[PDB]
RNA sequence: CUUUAAUGUUUGAUGUUCUAACGUUGACCCGUAAUCCGGGUUGCGGACAGUGUCUGGUGGGUAGUUUGACUGGGGCGGUCUCCUCCUAAAGAGUAACGGAGGAGCACGAAGGUUGGCUAAUCCUGGUCGGACAUCAGGAGGUUAGUGCAAUGGCAUAAGCCAGCUUGACUGCGAGCGUGACGGCGCGAGCAGGUGCGAAAGCAGGUCAUAGUGAUCCGGUGGUUCUGAAUGGAAGGGCCAUC
RNA sequence: UGAACUCGCUGUGAAGAUGCAGUGUACCCGCGGCAAGACGGAAAGACCCCGUGAACCUUUACUAUAGCUUGACACUGAACA
RNA sequence: GUUUAUUAAAAACACAGCACUGUGCAAACACGAAAGUGGACGUAUACGGUGUGACGCCUGCCCGGUGCCGGAAGGUUAAU
RNA sequence: UGUAACGGGGCUAAACCAUGCACCGAAGCUGCGGCAGCGACGCUUAUGCGUUGUUGGGUAGGGGAGCGUUCUGUAAGCCUG
RNA sequence: AGGACCGAACCGACUAAUGUUGAAAAAUUAGCGGAUGACUUGUGGCUGGGGGUGAAAGGCCAAUCAAACCGGGAGAUAGCU
RNA sequence: UUUUGUAUAAUGGGUCAGCGACUUAUAUUCUGUAGCAAGGUUAACCGAAUAGGGGAGCCGAAGGGAAACCGAGUCUUAACU
């Protein structure tokens, strides 16, 4: 969708992943983004989109 | 002929008691990333057809 | 693009005109573009990112013809 | 459905499947049936 | 791990030859001193052909069908959804192939929060200086600027600048504005947690408005709601998505 | 072929009226001829345009196929280069 | 000579001659749930078919685009 | 095309302008006869009478309610050579 | 000797008058092209409607043609007079 | 009959007398009324027979939830809210 959306998982890798807006096509930067994990109701750090 | 429930109507709605349909409702099956975050949290819950939008839905379903 | 293309109603509305009404919160004022050309008095807020005068208590409108410029006075307070 | 224009109402909206096909053989009572039933038990065992 | 021959061998093709498959537009005899045809006897061909069958390719020779709308007519040109100003009538509703400019994306900052700041333009002075850049002085200015069109606001700046920073938040939501409806726009506030600030206080992005397809389909990752005899499974539902 | 005992000019006009208004004129009914009219009688316009209509014709536009053809297969056996 | 029954009678169509591409005989060509029959009782001096147009004497250029023939050198590549 | 750009005559005032009082002027206003509907005031409750007030042209569509026609029953009745 | 050539019948329907609810579903009148031929005509037969037959005209195929006749599907279908 | 508008030289009348063009079940919502009422109704069919019998089925009386699962309650979830 010229947009390549990314996906990816909590510091414990539990449940599912946090899709994000965050683009990667035009811009070569850090992904971690510190987000919201509901299994620890917590804001942590975010890994690897693939 | 024993007249026929129209399948268009049939395989969309849930019936109630006091009346009114309720239904899953458009606009959560397809790219989620694009789309509002508040518009997602308003449509997570299931919808309903009132009274005064209902004669439009039985001349499609006669039956109780 | 134009000629036409004409760009038509813009949503535009002048909305809240005399003593109006709402339940518990109204908008006050819906016109666009619009910061602190009229100002902010009583139980609501200043225009910004939305337009509007939004007012979290009910209240009847009250219109000044003065502020600290121009920067007239929006009033909403209750009755 | 037809309302002159703009396609059916229905025809916008998601399909519901998934049934369940216990109703039909599933009874309904008030705490006035079966309430006397000869002194005996009710089990719903070999009803033919 | 190369390129290739022979010894061995898997599977095809072309050619030759034999004929316990099949052809003869070969003859003769019998039906019958019948240039139809079968049978009978004997020659000639031969796995070629022939006939049907299935999958790919090709193929109007034949059969059915399609080929959007506006356009003060046709045609070249303009146009169909989304933004902005006047026409637009000092409630409400609003047209033209009227006057005039744009969008179908970008930005991790032009952001959040705390603390600071203020333009344009012209002359004089000045220089690595055939013309832009950086500055100093004087006159003058909320006329510069804003990711982009236009529109209006904007200094208590929403314009640029430094520290820390990601609220470009999750789950809920009283509702408020709008169109005939679908649908579109704005959202107090509560609960969870993190972030800024000494703190009172504040953060669900961007100065606002354009930057995008309802559903049916199937895929993708979790669950254990369902699942035709029932314990598993396939397939569906939810949850999370394309 | 609704009622007919159907005058001219000018106005009125679905505006190019015999017939509505005014004004000038006109014996009635025939017959043999005359022919300016009665938008003469004949044709529920042929013309042109509109139509997501119908058909025919252009054609490798869409779809299906006859025929052609590589492969697989049945009548089907054996050997050699 | 032939001709469009009732609106053009011809510059329309037809025989001549020329050219070309097919066809070895159970020919190529043709109609058909397919025999059979027509090609023909003919034999490439025959037959099929498309051009051009009797006669006399003749017939310049382009193979990039379209089709067709052989290859698929080089590409793209199905079935099973 | 022919009275033909008040329809036309009369008219040098009988035209043009505005002024003062009179009159003519609808199916309505207004009076009466009659009807249906709405509601009062006086007398009376077979239920009416008396007076005053008031509405009544209505097509796409929405409501209310009769008279004939035919069959079937009444009809073993009622009319009829 | 000869699709030579004049001229009737014979085959045509070109010229002008005429007809076109006619003498007629095309011939009444006088001319005109062809007239032993790629001719005509009496009898019998063959080729059949997505099928014939044309020196082949979008000609003709029993009143019917860019596609004949019949009954049936059939009360096809008609955003329309 | 039509239309912005028709005496319309607009489509339709020669005439007498006839003909000539709209059914009700399955299913349903509101209305009217009839029986009975938290109940009403049987279908096909048996039957002395149109009496009586036939409650399978159907509609209504209790909902919430994807569904599992709960019930005058119930879903959503970390959820009190």
């Amino acid at each position: 969708g010229i947009r390549e959306k990314i996906k990816l998982v909590s510091s414990a890798g539990t449940g599912h992943f946090y899709t994000t807006t965050k683009n990667k096509r035009t811009k070569p930067e850090k992904l971690e983004l510190k987000k919201f994990d509901p299994v620890v109701r917590q804001h942590v750090i975010y890994k690897e989109a693939k | 002929p024993k007249i026929k429930t129209v399948r268009g109507a049939a395989k969309r709605f849930k019936k109630t008691g006091k009346g009114g349909f309720k239904h899953k409702h458009a606009n959560l099956r397809h790219i989620l990333t694009k789309k509002a975050t508040k518009r997602k949290r308003h449509l997570r819950p299931k919808a309903m057809v009132s009274k005064g939008d209902l004669g439009l839905v039985i001349a499609c379903l006669p039956y109780a | 693009g134009g000629s036409t293309r004409n760009g038509r109603d813009s949503e535009a509305k002048r909305l809240g005109v005399k003593r109006f009404g709402g339940e518990s919160v109204l908008a006050g004022s819906i016109i666009v573009r619009q910061r602190g050309t009229k100002f902010h008095a009583g139980a609501n807020v200043g225009c910004g990112r939305d337009h509007t005068l939004f007012a979290k208590a009910d209240g009847k409108v009250k219109f000044e013809v003065k502020g600290p410029k121009n920067r007239k006075f929006i009033s909403i307070e209750a009755e | 459905g037809f309302e002159g224009g703009q396609m059916p109402l229905y025809r916008r909206l998601p399909k519901f499947g998934f049934t369940s096909r216990k109703a039909a053989i599933t009874a309904e009572i008030r705490l006035s049936d079966l309430a006397k039933v000869e002194g005996g038990v009710v089990d719903l065992n070999t009803l033919k």
